């Protein structure tokens, strides 16, 4: 539904049609999961990833 | 940065190095491979436009790694509302003139949406700033990049705890003149987390002097801006080193 509290459940961004119909989405350089509020790179350098934490 | 700890080399890969002749001028924050987001201000007085250059990968002022990398400024960008030599819309769009490689050290920060930004990120609480700006009102500034966790106020809340602030800026920081960013700072990065992601929410603009006890620090409000920024990102280049384009 309306993606107005708590980001819709959203990892990244959202937008909410008619009604209880609602739509998670991601910055370039990601994908939306099947899950469908999960964002997961899809190139080696996502924006806002810090690889030096990211590879642990 | 004053009252923060060095960024270890590495957790802060979307800092830019803004210089002029050589010479540290300003920060500036890395949010694609060819485009810089800093602070008007920061070009006011700009000597030779045809000397700007943008650093990437940056840590350690004093020593070359290899993880450096230079390019040359080939546009600076600047809303119409901004009046030099003031402070209302501190925001500029600098294209750099070839793109920056992205590597482990040199990453761009996410520049999140308008909704997102308004209704989600305004609200988390504390965010970094970073640049190689003062340690110390009237002090020296850092070789190495520094950092600082500080608290974001409300615009209702900043003006009253101190007794100028229009909607395109927001406070945070601290009052008790120990932690807050500098001269040298400005146009650097405010950025914040969310569901293990950075985004981009701040630009370090002006403020009553450095770490001035009964004062925050300014920063531009980013969200404000993204259409305008986006609009320009997605737009094909004209001619010229400094261009102002309209706003909103
Ligand atoms: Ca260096």
């Amino acid at each position: 539904l309306i993606c107005v509290n708590e980001n819709g459940g959203c990892e990244q961004y959202c937008s909410d049609h008619t009604g209880t119909k609602r739509s998670c989405r991601c910055h370039e350089g990601y994908s939306l999961l099947a899950d469908g509020v999960s964002c997961t790179p899809t190139v080696e350098y996502p924006c806002g990833k810090i690889p030096i934490l990211e590879k642990r | 940065i004053v009252g923060g700890k060095v960024c270890p080399k590495g957790e802060c890969p979307w800092q830019v190095l803004l210089l002029v002749n050589g010479a540290q001028l300003c920060g500036g924050t890395l949010i694609n491979t060819i485009w810089v987001v800093s602070a008007a201000h920061c070009f006011d007085k700009i000597k030779n436009w045809r000397n700007l250059i943008a650093v990437l990968g940056e840590h350690d002022l004093s020593e070359h790694d290899g993880d450096e990398q230079s390019r040359r400024v080939a546009q600076v960008i600047i809303p119409s509302t901004y009046v030099p030599g003031t402070t209302n819309h501190d925001i500029a769009l600098l294209r750099l003139h070839q793109p920056v490689v992205l590597t482990d050290h040199v990453v761009p920060l996410c520049l999140p949406e308008r909704t997102f930004s308004e209704r989600t990120l305004a609200f988390v609480r504390f965010s970094l700033v970073s640049g190689w700006g003062q340690l110390l009102d009237r002090g020296a500034t850092a070789l190495e990049l520094m950092v600082l966790n500080v608290p974001r106020l409300m615009t209702q809340d900043c003006l009253q705890q101190s007794r100028n602030i229009t909607e395109y800026m927001f406070c945070a920081g601290y009052s008790d003149g120990s932690k807050d960013s500098c001269k040298g700072d400005s146009g650097g990065p405010h950025a914040t987390h969310y569901r293990g992601t950075w985004y981009l929410t701040g630009i370090v603009s002006w403020g009553q002097g450095c770490a001035t006890v009964g004062h925050f620090g300014v920063y531009t409000r980013v969200s404000q801006y993204i259409e305008w920024l986006q609009k320009l990102m997605r737009s094909e280049p004209r001619p010229g080193v400094l261009l102002r384009a309209p706003f909103p």
